[PDB]
């Protein structure tokens, strides 16, 4: 506190951290102090080094039962590093930790903020299985639909289909001046480059969630629809197509000087196409027999 | 583990030595009390100790004290066990010893007359001169 | 260190290759700077010469390494980012900042026209990768580059 510290003046400290962690244990007062050379690492610049004195941090929890509340408000502190650079994930389980201090509030504006706060980075997240079953965790909650913007946000999730992304922008971009909060959009829009890595991130996510229906649906398209239907030239189409191809989420073969393109149907020759398909079919109603047996057999002798 | 020692007033009748006694407390007592000091270190707690005379006296008394002193569990053997007759199986009679230490532990044990059992086979002959070094 | 050499002229064996310049580092190591710096760049590039650019990246992660990171380290790290990424202009993009790291290798025909040779066919598993029928013109646009030799390497790659 002396010279305010530089990067030499935390370094100093970082050695002498994990001194004292083996010594002593020391419930509260030691966490506090391992905390308080991270926020000068952001003035350090120096990222990978926080991130494993951040490292240090996560075998001290579960910090719970202590304090209570201070050290939930620390998380503030770590979201800040995480969502930084490479991960917008990783702070997808951890604001549902942030989520738990305007739990004990006793406070609204914060709780209410804290609501858009998790529910708006599925978005920025890249689509897996754990996100499928993260956001049906939050779904249903009787804090949640309070937000208007929510049902916009949980219309593009369920069953698909399409939307025109410039009435999107209609709803998503009245939120900038919209408010009571205005802190997601001050994470995403504060700073000019960070809102237009978000930007094209959502174009990205919302490309990419057209694609997943027209896979299941084609059969085969003409290219020039699919330009139509994304409302994009067909060079950010191949563009978007290449980065689709070498993720191999879904196999796909696109023919540009033709125009047809088609997502799938897989080849399958000759062997698992019709075992799988002509034998489970033929035993629907070979199952399926037994099953009405016994309801006529039952209905016949409710009368007789 | 029927062993017993009077004592308590026995261990601070013995006098001398002062300082090997407290190099002995420390070795046997402080692993057990206070392991947490050993890991931060990074040393490595001694497993064994020897204690030899008689140049002077007082082995067998002093270590004895401290299993009655240290409470806990001691365990005693007798360099006569190890024979057998025919059959050295008590070789791996201590392995049982061994098996129960893991068990009971923490224990001691003490070894006496060890020079017997724990020879240096440098003339071979006769017969029970290798079965010792088995 | 001489081991290495004749066997990158060599080419018969790239494996044993690595295990030299290893070795020779192990000697260099704790004592002389200057030849552990210089050592590092033989390892990394005949790693890349193997064509397995994932495991560079985990040999310069280690604590041993970071003592003697340096200007190299990142040429050989880029190198082996340009290889992973399959991209000819961004290996040119930096090849030009560091090619006074490039002028130590001994051969820069060999290493660059092997390479070369490898990330055209690196940069076509990306173009053919997608569709099967595919026009020579317009994806030629992509490598940037005649359509005849393309149309060679291509043949030679179905040989
Ligand atoms: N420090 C001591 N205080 C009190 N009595 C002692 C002490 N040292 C020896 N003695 C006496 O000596 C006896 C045996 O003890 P100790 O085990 O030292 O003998 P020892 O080691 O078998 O001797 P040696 O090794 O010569 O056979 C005890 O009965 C005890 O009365």
């Amino acid at each position: 506190k002396e010279q305010n510290g530089d990067v030499k003046e935390a370094a100093s400290i970082l050695q002498e951290l994990q001194v004292e962690t083996y010594g002593s244990m020391e419930k509260k007062e030691r966490v506090e102090f391992i905390l308080e050379q991270m926020r000068l690492c952001l003035a350090v610049k120096d990222y990978i080094r926080t991130q494993i004195i951040s490292k240090k941090i996560n075998t001290k929890f579960f910090q719970e039962e202590n304090t209570e509340k201070l050290k939930l408000k620390y998380y503030n502190l770590m979201i800040q590093l995480d969502q930084h650079e490479g991960s917008y994930l990783s702070i997808c389980k951890h604001y549902r930790a942030i989520y738990d201090t305007p739990c004990i509030q006793a406070e609204s504006e914060k709780w209410q903020q804290a609501l858009k706060s998790v529910v708006l980075y599925v978005i920025l997240a890249p689509f897996d299985n754990e996100q499928s079953d993260l956001v049906h965790r939050i779904s249903g909650d009787k804090k949640l639909e309070e937000i208007p913007k929510y049902k916009d946000l949980l219309k593009l999730f369920t069953t698909m289909e399409l939307m025109r992304w410039s009435t999107l922008v209609e709803d998503y971009g009245m939120e900038l001046r919209k408010g009571s909060l205005e802190s997601p959009a001050t994470d995403v829009f504060g700073s000019t480059e960070e809102g237009e890595k978000r930007w094209k991130d959502l174009k990205n996510r919302v490309v990419e969630h057209n694609i997943r229906i027209m896979a299941k649906y084609y059969t085969r398209i003409t290219m020039k629809r699919m330009a139509q239907l994304l409302d994009l030239s067909v060079d950010e189409s191949e563009a978007f197509l290449s980065n689709l191809v070498v993720n191999k989420t879904i196999f796909a073969k696109v023919d540009r000087l033709a125009g047809i393109i088609n997502f799938q149907r897989p080849k399958d020759p000759n062997n698992l196409l019709n075992d799988w398909s002509q034998k489970l079919n033929s035993l629907m109603s070979l199952v399926n027999k037994t099953t009405h047996l016994i309801a006529k057999e039952e209905m016949i002798h409710n009368l007789q | 583990m029927s062993h017993e020692d009077p004592g308590n007033v026995s261990y601070s009748e013995i006098g001398g030595l002062s300082e090997q006694i407290r190099e002995l407390r420390e070795v046997i007592e402080l692993p057990l009390t206070n392991p947490e000091l050993f890991q931060r270190v990074g040393i490595i707690p001694p497993k064994g100790c020897l204690l030899y005379g008689p140049p002077g006296t007082g082995k067998t008394l002093l270590a004895r004290a401290v299993a009655s002193q240290l409470d806990c569990n001691f365990l005693k053997v007798v360099s006569s066990s190890i024979v057998d007759k025919y059959i050295g199986e008590s070789a791996r009679l201590i392995r049982e010893m061994f098996n129960y230490a893991r068990d009971h532990q923490p224990c001691i044990i003490f070894m006496d007359e060890i020079d017997a059992i724990g020879g240096r086979r440098f003339s071979e002959g006769t017969s029970a001169d290798r079965e010792i070094q088995r | 260190m001489q081991s290495g050499i004749i066997h990158a002229a060599e080419e018969k064996d790239w494996k044993t290759a690595y295990s030299y310049f290893y070795e020779a580092f192990e000697g260099y190591d704790s004592i002389d700077s200057p030849k552990a710096i210089t050592s590092l760049k033989y390892m990394l590039l005949c790693k890349i010469m193997l064509n397995t650019p994932e495991d560079v990246q985990a040999l310069v992660s280690g604590k041993l390494a970071l003592r003697y990171a340096g200007r190299q380290t990142e040429a050989l790290k880029c190198v082996a980012q340009a290889s992973k990424n399959r991209s000819l202009a961004d290996f040119e993009k930096a090849l030009t900042d560091y090619r006074a790291e490039l002028r130590d290798d001994p051969i820069i025909s060999t290493h660059l026209a092997k390479l070369y040779d490898n990330l055209l066919e690196q940069n076509l598993i990306r173009v053919i990768e997608p569709f099967s029928r595919v026009q020579i013109e317009h994806i030629s646009s992509l490598i940037k580059l005649s359509k005849a030799d393309v149309e060679r390497k291509l043949s030679q790659m179905i040989l």
